[PDB]
Parts: structure tokens; sequence; C-alpha cells
RNA sequence: CUAACACGUGCGCGAGUCGGGGGCUCGCACGAAAGCCGCCGUGGCGCAAUGAAGGUGAAGGCCGGCG
RNA sequence: UAGUAGCUGGUUCCCUCCAAAGUUUCCCUCAGGAUAGCUGGCGCUCUCGCCCGCAGUUUUAUCCGGUAAAGCGAAU
RNA sequence: AGCCGGGCGUGGAAUGCGAGUGCCUAGUGGGCCACUUUUGGUAAGCAGAACUGGCGCUGCGGGAUGAACCGAACGCCGGGU
RNA sequence: GGGGAGUUUGACUGGGGCGGUACACCUGUCAAACGGUAACGCAGGUGUCCUAAGGCGAGCUCAGGGAGGACAGAAACCUCCCGUGGAGCAGAAGGGCAAAAGCUCGCUUGAUCUUGAUUUUCAGUACGAAUACAGACCGUGAAAGCGGGGCCUCACGAUCCUUCUGACCUUUUGGGUUUUAAGCAGGAGGUGUCAGAAAAGUUACCACAGGGAUAACUGGCUUGUGGCGGCCAAGCGUUCAUAGCGACGUCGCUUUUUGAUCCUUCGAUGUCGGCUCUUCCUAUCAUUGUGAAGCAGAAUUCACCAAGCGUUGGAUUGUUC
RNA sequence: GUCUACGGCCAUACCACCCUGAACGCGCCCGAUCUCGUCUGAUCUCGGAAGCUAAGCAGGGUCGGGCCUGGUUAGUACUUGGAUGGGAGACCGCCUGGGAAUACCGGGUGCUGUAGGCUU
């Protein structure tokens, strides 16, 4: 059978990107995390302190504790047939802010301002994004070429 | 053929009580007619909980209903429940109360009636208020058996505060290798 | 491995860090009044032979050995049981070795 | 063997239980005999205390 | 089939509950039943837990009197 | 002494409704057990005749990867 | 960060559907087959895996015959397709 | 003190046994781009080592190459230049690392005391390992900081018993003092079959409950191996590739050899040969009819239709051969 | 237009050679009493201001290497789902959707934050 070690399987998960070694921008740790926001898990070989399991590699969770150095957060994990939202302490190397809730944060800015204009106004707005309806009828205008002949070429072999 | 699961198609609520006594059934027959003839929901609520079992009525104790009846804004209404009052020896001071409950203990009848409330039976309550209004619906703590400390995440896992079956309570009983860390572990 | 014999560590008499003179911690001969032994000569008395069982399948070939640590400090003067890993060879401050000189 | 769940049992019906079961069928017949026998001293001793 | 335990259900009473052992009932067809005891509730279970043990043992919130 | 048997054989009426597993972990464990999983029964708390949630599905966003392919005039 | 008080309902993608929760619990813990992916093997109606569906637990029309293939899953009947 | 008694004599497993450990662990792959994923699958590693190879701080830069310098050279030491790591970091492998995680010095013992939470296998239980904290005592540095072992992934062990350490600790039972003993908490002494019995064989004198979950026949699938047959045409055949052969290749057929498997049969299908007797197949030895020869005749080759009819008597061996 | 101090993103910023640098600045540079450290004031540390853009540094150049970004390769390779499709097989075609990567050919060669200067 296989081996449980922690870290098997991960020379290619954990590794760096090629012509990205070396000291890790400081950008990362300059970056403020508060209780609550959404947040994505990469592992980065790079720190070996705090470095999450493999099997929370690309999930996205929840912090619910700032630390020192470190952030605790809840994230979901498929055991068998039932999901367990547990939480783990990453280091904050291997952590990055979720933008896919920045996205409907500021659509939530954006509708809200649109509706509190017009409010007076009295005229109707559409807020839910709608699917992308079917195209409606229009007119190709030919500049009086016409379309030129489309035939199958002749199969002849190459190699 | 259809696409479809029949698990749970039959659904498991009561329709009538397991017991067989005549009183209770009367008292079924008649707010049988009442919540199907009524639109007010306080009788099928009242029905149903007839249909319930002795576990699902537990008894509600004198303190309780005192306590739930002295809260703001419901002053002189009929304190309304389904299962038996009993009373409570550890308070003194009863005021009057407007109880119907299907039985009441001996001395909290003679408490009530001494302090100058009057006890109501489930028929009068239908002749007094059909649609029931100016009642209180009170109902004795469900979880309150002792059974509750049992179930639930088992004992001898982590962040479980679950009651073993053990046969006699002392220091040899259950207390050394998974309740200790100097034995083993400590869950 | 090689541990000198003085640590400065803490005490838990004390309360802070002191010096600790430190020797290798070797068991104590058994009493013949301990319970478990009174009580397996009873049991061994008599007749029916060898009751407890006797362990032969030994594996390990070395042992976790412990320190014994005692506060240098005379009024304190306690003492701790101090255990790091296995080892085959070990000694006590020992010929405190030396970088970049002759093979 | 175990079940899911319960109390830990220890049964004390591991010997030859069964040839040695009193059984009490015999319980009121010794009443009356005990009653009979108390009036019948008590009749014996003809003014003295019933007690003793 | 007996005993133990767990849970679910029905009934009585309910912070209590239970005579199973014993006794009183002119012993005795049924009746070896049934009734009663209450200063026969000893006692069991419940009403308090925790600690190895010595042991300890289950709210407090506002104003006047020397922020 | 009706000795024990994780092993063979048998295990008695009708209709109605629901309906599996041969998989996880531990065991001198591998023809067996315990434990999760799958099943049934008993319920209970609410709900509609503005709104709540949920989904073996899609859409819109946003991250995660090193297989198929390809490369050796790029590293090994 | 936690508290209070106040104001905002166009319920902010599509589609579908009542949902949540608690006890007690039997049987099972020998599996097999097929498209696709795949390891050992010259290979096998061989041995070993992944996904899905089946057989086992299942009858019916077709493949003459048939545990698994194709269609389709079942109360007792009449008509139609 | 096998005279005698009681008992035991692991598991896995292409039958069992011998072999091996796939029995507790770790790296890469298998593995189908989340995770998980089998086989006695593939390539390997572990039961240790370290007073520093732990912890800080400072200063330097490695492998290799080129050009120079008495002995000196291919290689001894010095200098300059190039040098993205091609070195080193204890060990297997993988990841990671350049004013560092490497090399050299300075100072030290965060490898220390303590309560909880979380991750990894997982039942979401332990052990082991690990991660963020928090509370004291410290180390180092000017300091920010960093450090409660080793850059990360592995290097380890329940109950019962024993031993040591701790408190002006509790009990030692009618009261008191002192030894003793028992407790409470933390380490150690194991169980490698590594969630942990105290354990040698033989039976052809054997027994029981079972098993076609499993071997020894046949029969099935397979056809490697055996047997037989093709295509190509290097060469042999004095000359001439193909009268007759045919190398180096390559495509098949058969189940009269052996394997491989374990589907049927273990509440039994009588398990080698020979004797006797019948029938069938053709991949034809002879005979009938043919065609081709390196067929003058004779003899002998190769091929075709073809199984009608024949295919013996003996020595040796249980033999089939 | 541009520099210095501290930076963010970390080659569009690197590498090789060549040309030009007004002012400030950054440097090279001059010494070792003190602070400090070496075999050596070479480095580091310290005290200065005779000279110089030679070098670093900045800007620019190269049918430059590299790097970044496009086209081609290409609807090719591969691939979700489907068929009582073909083929002895190996494999291939079609339907329903997604859709690459070399060679080869183009374009570009750092943006920018805070504070403080020079261009009086
Ligand atoms: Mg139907
Ligand atoms: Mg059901
Ligand atoms: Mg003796
Ligand atoms: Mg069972
Ligand atoms: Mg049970
Ligand atoms: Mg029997
Ligand atoms: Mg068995
Ligand atoms: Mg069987
Ligand atoms: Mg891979
Ligand atoms: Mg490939
Ligand atoms: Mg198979
Ligand atoms: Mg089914
Ligand atoms: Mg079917
Ligand atoms: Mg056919
Ligand atoms: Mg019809
Ligand atoms: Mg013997
Ligand atoms: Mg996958
Ligand atoms: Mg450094
Ligand atoms: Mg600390
Ligand atoms: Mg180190
Ligand atoms: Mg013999
Ligand atoms: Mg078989
Ligand atoms: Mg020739
Ligand atoms: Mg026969
Ligand atoms: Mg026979
Ligand atoms: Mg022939
Ligand atoms: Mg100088
Ligand atoms: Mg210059
Ligand atoms: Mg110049
Ligand atoms: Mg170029
Ligand atoms: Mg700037
Ligand atoms: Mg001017
Ligand atoms: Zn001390």
């Amino acid at each position: 059978t296989n081996t449980k070690g922690k870290r098997r399987g991960t020379r290619y998960m954990f590794s760096r990107p090629f012509r990205k070694h070396g000291v890790v921008p400081l950008a990362t740790y300059m970056r403020i995390y508060k209780k609550g926001d959404i947040v994505d898990i990469k592992g980065m070989g790079t720190v070996q302190k705090g470095m999450p399991h493999k099997c929370y590699h690309g999930k996205t969770g929840r912090v619910y504790n700032v630390t020192q150095h470190a952030v605790g957060i809840v994230v979901n994990k498929q055991v068998k047939g039932k999901i367990l939202a547990k939480r783990i302490n990453v280091r904050i190397e291997h952590i990055k802010h979720s933008k896919s809730r920045d996205s409907f944060l500021k659509r939530v800015k954006e509708n809200d301002q649109k509706k509190k204009e017009a409010k007076e106004k009295g005229t109707w707005v559409q807020l839910k994004r709608q699917p992308a309806p079917p195209r409606e009828a229009h007119f190709v205008r030919t500049n009086g070429k016409e379309p030129e002949l489309l035939e199958p070429i002749p199969y002849e072999f190459m190699a | 053929g259809v696409d479809i699961r029949h698990n749970k198609d039959r659904k498991v609520r009561r329709k009538e009580p397991k017991s067989q006594d005549i009183y209770l059934r009367l008292l079924v027959k008649l707010y049988r007619f009442l919540a199907r003839r009524t639109n007010s929901t306080f009788n099928q609520v009242v029905l149903k909980r007839l249909f319930m079992s002795r576990t699902n009525r537990p008894p509600l104790s004198l303190s309780r209903m005192i306590r739930k009846m002295k809260l703001p804004g419901r002053e002189n209404k009929t304190a309304v429940v389904v299962g038996t009052v009993t009373d409570d020896v550890r308070v003194q001071e009863v005021p009057k109360l407007k109880v119907c409950a299907l039985r009441v203990t001996s001395r909290a009848r003679s408490r009530i009636l001494k302090a100058g409330g009057k006890i109501l039976t489930f028929d009068q309550l239908a002749l007094d208020s059909p649609k029931g209004r100016g009642t209180v619906l009170l109902s004795g703590p469900r979880k309150g058996r002792e059974v509750y400390r049992h179930f639930g995440k088992a004992p001898g896992t982590p962040h479980s505060h679950t009651k073993p079956y053990v046969r006699s309570k002392g220091r040899k009983f259950e207390r050394a290798r998974g309740r200790r860390a100097s034995r083993g572990y400590k869950n | 491995v090689n541990v000198p014999k003085t640590r400065r560590t803490f005490c838990k008499k004390c309360g802070k860090h002191q010096p600790h003179k430190v020797t290798q911690y070797k068991k104590g001969k058994d009493s013949l009044y301990a319970q478990g032994k009174r009580r397996y000569d009873r049991k061994q008395s008599g007749y029916g032979g060898q009751t407890k069982p006797i362990f032969r399948k030994k594996a390990k070939t070395t042992k976790k050995i412990v320190l014994r640590l005692e506060c240098v400090e005379p009024n304190c003067r306690s003492k701790r049981m101090l255990a790091i890993k296995r080892c085959k060879h070990f000694e006590l401050g020992g010929d405190k070795k030396r970088k970049g000189q002759v093979i | 063997a175990p079940s899911r769940n319960g109390m830990i049992l220890k049964p004390h019906f591991h010997k030859d239980w069964q040839r040695r079961v009193a059984t009490w069928f015999n319980q009121p017949a010794r009443k009356i005999r005990r009653r009979k026998a108390r009036q019948a001293r008590a009749r014996r001793i003809a003014p003295r205390p019933a007690a003793g």
C-alpha cells in the first residue's frame, strides 16, 4: 500500500515556480487579514514553518483567528460521505486573499448606489444578473462583395 | 417507470393517541372538530399535543408556570398546558392563576385554590374560549429526562461530556485508562 | 553522544534558571516489600508453577538514558529527571571536540 | 459480544445455579402456619402478654 | 424460561414513589386469592456534585450612608 | 454431560409497506468479531395554500493542479 | 474586538424541490461483469486498481440458446402506439 | 529429574512448504493535472547520529574552469578572472536554500518549567510526529527580532508491575509519635507479530469439524514452450536465389509436450502401464491415379486428389518413451 | 529632464561591447591621532576634501543574446459525452462540446510610491 507521510506526492505541489526561487517578496508579509475574510490556501515550500497539509492546497476558507505570525482558518474537507468544517493554523506565507468575494462586495456597493439613486426618479432598473440571453434579430449587410466559396482541399500526404 | 424514491414517502407523525382510555379520546373528538372547523391554529396545536406520548408531555412545575406568567403583557390570561401541573415546594408566594391542564397534582391544586385561582380542564376551556383567545400555551422542559445525558457524541472521545452507562459510581468504575493522562491517554 | 557535567537550566523549587550538576540515572535496587512484589511471592508460593508471564522476545538494542539534574544551590538542592533520545554510546563531559585539526 | 452502546454487566450465573433455587410457593402457607402457632401460644399463656 | 441492562411505548402517583419482607383480618369451595397497616417506609431508587484522599459542596442586580 | 464448536445441515401461516452489503480502521486478525458506512422503525420542531432554505445540475466571477499532448537549436 | 441604538426589502443568477433534528436498530463486512483509463503477465473465461452503470436482489421484448449485451424495469384487466 | 503430567509450537502467501516481509515506518512512481486509490508492482531507505550537526549574532561564498608563480608534475600552496548553485546542508529520495538553511568565528543551553487548542493516520479513537498560541525563567543581538532541538517529509511503545524525582501533600482505619507501606503528578525499564500472549518437533499408527474459498486427474480459457506450416530471398546447390534447401527476419495453425490459472468435483468421477475391442482424424509410411526433379534405366526425392485397405513377430525394462 | 535616501512589483529591469554625462548628488580619491579590525588602514571603522568622470552609476546604440508580449504551427495534437460505426486486430472515421506546445515570423527593452534636491 502507500505511505502515510505528511508530504507524500508533493514534489510538484510544494515546489517553487520556474525562475521564482529565492527571497519571498515582502508584500505577502505586509498584508492585513482580519476576522472573517475569505482566503485561499497555497502551500509554499520556501518556508517550512506552519505549512498546511497537502489536502488543503487550493482550498478556500474563512479566517476566524489572527495571531502574531499565523492565521487560523475554517475550511471544509470532504471525508468519505460527509464534509467537516475544520479549523487549521497556517503561517502567513502560504495564504492569499481570495478575489472571489471582492467582486461580490463591489457589486453590492454599486447596485445599492443605483438603488438609492432613481428612488426619487421612480424609474425601473434591473439589478439581478440575468443569464446570457439569446441573440436578437439583426441585419448583416453585404457591401457588394459576394461571399466566397469554401471547398474541402484534396488529400495529399505530408509525412 | 418513474425516477423517484419511496424511502421518505410515508410520514411518521401520530394520527391519534396510542392510549386507549376514553376520556382522552373524547377530548380528541372535541378538539378534532374544533381544529377542522375553526381557523385558529391554537386548536391544531392543542390537538397535536393531545396526540403525543407521555415522555413528549413533560410535567410543568408551579414555579415555571408562575415565572412564565409573571412576564409583562400576559396578565389575567389563562395558562394552558397539555401535561401535568406538579407542585413546586421551593416557592412560597403563589399568585392567583387561571390554569388548564389534563391533570393536576393534589398539592398543586390545593395551593392554587388556596391562593384564589381556578382550575380548568380542556372541556370547560372549549366552552370558555373555543378559538382560545387570552391563552398562554406553556409546556414542561422536554429535555428534563435523565436519558438525554447519555445521548449525543460518545464518551471516551474528545470534547464529549456524555454520561457513560455504569452500574455503580465509584473510584473503581471507569476512571483509569481513558480518563487520566497518568494512565494511557486523556480524551 | 557527549553531554557536559554542568547545565544552567530551570529549577522548579527556585523558580528561576540555576546551575545544575548532571549525572546518569541508574535503576535502584528493587525493594522486597513493594506491594507488587509481595503479591508476586504470595501468588508464586505453593503449587501451580509460574503464574505471571516472563518476557523473552527482546527486540531493542538501546534504551533512553535519563539525566539526573541537581540544583547546585545548597539550600535548594532539588533534583529532577530529564531524558533525551536513544543512543548506543553515551558519555558525560568528555573530550570537548574541536574543528579543523589533523585527522 | 458488546452491542453498539450499553452497560458492562457481570451476571453471577457461571455456577450450577439452577440446582440451588429457592422458590417461594410456600410463602402463604408459611404465614398461615406462623399465625396459627402464634395464636396457639397466645391461648397457651392465658392472661400473660402475647408479645412476651 | 429466568436474571440484568438500555431504549421506545401504555397506566397510577408525582419531589416524591414503591410493601416485594412481615403483621392484622372468625385461615381454607373459589381463597395459596382479595382487603388493610402509615409511628410496620426499615429500606431501595430519586432529590448534589466533585476529589485518589483528608474534605469541600452549586446566582446575584440597583439607591441612601466617607467614587 | 444437553461437555465445547469462529465449522456443516435444518429452522413451520397470509397479505401490505420500506429495503441493503461484500467497503474504512483495529484484532495471533484472513471461513470470525468489534467500529464507521449502507437499512428499518418510532417520533418530534417548523413550513407554505411575503419568504425560508437545500441541490450527484448549469451560469457569472475567482483561485487550485502537472496528467494527455508537446520539447530536447531549453536544464537532467 | 465586543456591545447598544437607529435607517435602509427591487429577498439582488437559471432551474427544481418542503425542510431540519433525535433515539433505538437488523442484515452485511467471500463478490462478479461491462465501455473508458490502467499495473503484472506471451497470454488467459488470469491476477490487481480508478469512474460510472449493472448482476447479485430482477421478472419482461430482442440477441435461436444464455446471471451481466440492446430496449425497458413489474399491482389485475380492455383499447391504441 | 521427558520416568511422568499439562500445554504450546504466529500471520501473510497465485495450494502448503522452503524462500521473502510486501507485518511498524519513510522518499519517488504507479495514480488517470484536488485529495484518496491495489498486487510477493517498480527503484530505494529506517530501528541510528549530533555539547553540536541544537539557539542566536557577525563575517565570508561554493562545484568547476581559465591564466600565471622555485623545486611543483595531471594532482601540494599563493594571485587574478569567470562561475544561478552545476557544491554543501549526517543518512534514502524528493522539495528548499546565496550578504543563506552553505563555510569560519563569538557567546550560550528554548533539547528547560506549565495549562489548554489544532493538524497528520483516523472511527474522525489512541500512540508517534507536527503546527499556531498563552503563562514564567532564560540565551543571543545595538536592535527589530529569533529560539521551547536537528531546513521539511522517518528514526518509535498501552494496561499491570518495578525504579527515580515533587510537595513542611493525603491515607496508614479507637487516639498520638516515629519507621514502613499505599496514594497523587512527571520520567525510565518492554512488548520489532511494532493497538503490545509467556511457547519446540514428528506422525506413513493417526482422529474429528469442514473446505471444491485450496493442491494432486480429466475437462475448459491461454499457447509462452513443444509440434507443424507459410511470406521475403542473403547464400548452398561445379555454373543457377526458388529441382531440392534456405540465413538475418516476419505471419500463422494445433492442443497428441510441457507450462500458466484455479471455473466444475473433497456427504469421493476408482488415481501408471500392459492385455482385449470398436470407431474416428490426416499433418500419407505402403498400395490406386497423377504432376516436378540436379528423373537415361534401376533406385530415390518434392507435390496433388485421397484415410478405401494395411501398418508385424521378439530380446531388455512396470513402463509410456 | 534628472538624481539621492528608503522602497513595491522583481530581466520590458539581466548579460557583452561601444558613445555621451550641464548643476546638485552618488562616487572614485587623500590620510590612520582618536573609535575599530586585519598577515596587510586591501576590506571594515574613523578623520578629511588636492584631483577625476578613468571606473561604478545614469541615458543612448547593437538587422546583439536573453527576457516579455503577439501571429503562425492550428481547429493540428489531445480530449467530455454517443452510436447494433468501420476494422481479424492494431487502431481509425463520424456526431456533440472544449481546445494546446516547438521550430518559423513580428513588436517592446522597466513602470511606480514617500521624502528631499539640481535644472536659479
Ligand atoms: Mg408503475
Ligand atoms: Mg422508510
Ligand atoms: Mg514451595
Ligand atoms: Mg450484532
Ligand atoms: Mg442496545
Ligand atoms: Mg443444544
Ligand atoms: Mg473461522
Ligand atoms: Mg461456508
Ligand atoms: Mg504525478
Ligand atoms: Mg507523453
Ligand atoms: Mg479481475
Ligand atoms: Mg437494487
Ligand atoms: Mg434488470
Ligand atoms: Mg447467437
Ligand atoms: Mg396492451
Ligand atoms: Mg510430554
Ligand atoms: Mg484525478
Ligand atoms: Mg547570516
Ligand atoms: Mg514564550
Ligand atoms: Mg543546522
Ligand atoms: Mg514407517
Ligand atoms: Mg474453485
Ligand atoms: Mg552461388
Ligand atoms: Mg464411474
Ligand atoms: Mg462412485
Ligand atoms: Mg490431405
Ligand atoms: Mg585607503
Ligand atoms: Mg563614471
Ligand atoms: Mg566614460
Ligand atoms: Mg534580440
Ligand atoms: Mg523615483
Ligand atoms: Mg542660465
Ligand atoms: Zn534550586
